[PDB]
Order: structure tokens, then sequence, then C-alpha cells
């Protein structure tokens, strides 16, 4: 004889089905996150770290590299080929 | 979404509680009811056979 009652009756009752499967999701991407930048690790130099952060860095990683590689090439096939030819 | 669609069971849980006992008291008092109801009948008919 009892009537319905609705917001008596939330402990079952979730947000239809999708939210409340997506909020155990977007709960905890935000939580453990760094707030803004932190750690940018920009600093390495072991040679091929070196080049990671003197010109292999993404910010501009033009073709400026690329040439420096292509003269270091030539200068040692230089060298190479008047050893052999 | 969420937060607007879950922020109203705050301050009507107590109006949910109030007119829940307020309706099942009223509803199963009916017994005084019932008790005016067939006093006032059987005056009625005292009055019926009176003006009879």
């Amino acid at each position: 004889v009892s009537t319905l009652i609705p917001p008596k009756v939330v402990s079952s009752k979730n947000i239809g089905s999708a939210p409340n499967a997506k909020r155990i999701a977007n709960v905890v991407h935000f939580y453990k996150s760094l707030p803004q930048g932190p750690a940018p690790a920009i600093k390495a130099n072991t040679r091929l770290a070196r080049y990671k952060a003197k010109y292999f860095d993404g910010d501009n990683a033009s073709g400026k590299p690329l040439w420096h590689f292509a003269l270091g090439i030539i200068a040692f096939g230089y060298s190479m080929e008047y050893y052999f030819h | 979404d969420r937060i607007d669609s879950v922020s109203q069971l705050q301050n009507v849980a107590e109006t949910t509680k109030v007119l829940f006992d307020v309706s099942k008291e009223t509803v199963e008092l009916e017994s005084e009811a019932f008790e005016l109801k067939q006093k006032v009948e059987l005056a009625h008919e005292a009055k019926a056979v009176l003006d009879s």
C-alpha cells in the first residue's frame, strides 16, 4: 500500500546507462596527471640525446639538421674516397 | 548534465518523507471519518422518522 519512492530509491538507479559507464572513465583520467607542463625533461646530452636536445628537437625540426648530417656524411666520404679512389 | 540531473535529491527528501507520512496517516485514520459518517447516517434516520 506504500507509495512509490523515486528519490528514496536512487541507490540502485544511476544516471541513465552511458553516463554511469563513463563516470569511472572520466573520474580517474583527470586525477593522476600533471597540473601544467610539469616535468619537461628537456635536458639530455648523450650524443644521441645531445642531438635530441640540440637540433633534433620537435619545436622546429627543420631541414637544417638533415643538411648538417649530409655535410658530415660527405666530409667523411671525401676521406673514404681518397683512401679508396 | 549529470550534475544538474543529480542535484535534485537534496532538499526534496524531507518533503518526500513528510508527504509520505502525512498521506499514509490521513488514509489510515479514515476510521474517524467512518464513525462520523455512520453517526450522521443514524442521526439522519432519526430525523427522517421524525418528519415521517
